[PDB]
């Protein structure tokens, strides 16, 4: 009946998943850099 | 990295806006 | 008929996800520009 | 921002209780 | 009508995983706030 | 918190797919 927000909805969590999935590719790189200059100080 | 996830979220920003008008839609 | 009360909490659920991401986005980008600066000043 | 995204995530959470009753309310 | 359980779990499931993110962020803004300190 | 996330994140997908093969039941 609504199927069409449904189809919406399902989407737009595949959307929010995926950029969530990219910022983590991101974060874990700025994790990386920090250790680094975390190990330059050591 | 930065212009995938905008790129992302502004895919995510323009279907939110299909939904939700699609949402007054069902509200009859 | 039923549920559409439900369906309108998904769907602002997904409007506060996406918001939360889109402000975690804008602070993820001052870390990395933040350690953008960090590197500059050893090279 | 940090304070920003903990009032956004607190809504969310909030938000996702009432839908987690709504679907238990469906039902008969 | 089967399917909205799903979707209200793939919720639960995001903002879960952005809970952790921002923490793991959270950390990262502090670890910068440090170095930027040792720098001045 | 690296592997939490990669965990919560590995869950989502598979719910996804759950969830998308479910609405193809329900026609697209």
């Amino acid at each position: 009946q609504a199927r069409q927000l449904l189809s919406g909805i399902v989407q737009q969590q595949n959307n929010l998943l995926r950029a969530i999935e990219a910022q983590q590719h991101l974060l874990q790189l700025t994790v990386w850099g920090i250790k680094q200059l975390q190990a330059r100080i050591l | 990295y930065e212009q995938k996830i905008e790129e992302l979220l502004k895919k995510a920003e323009e279907q939110q806006k299909k939904n939700e008008e699609e949402l007054k839609k069902l509200e009859k």
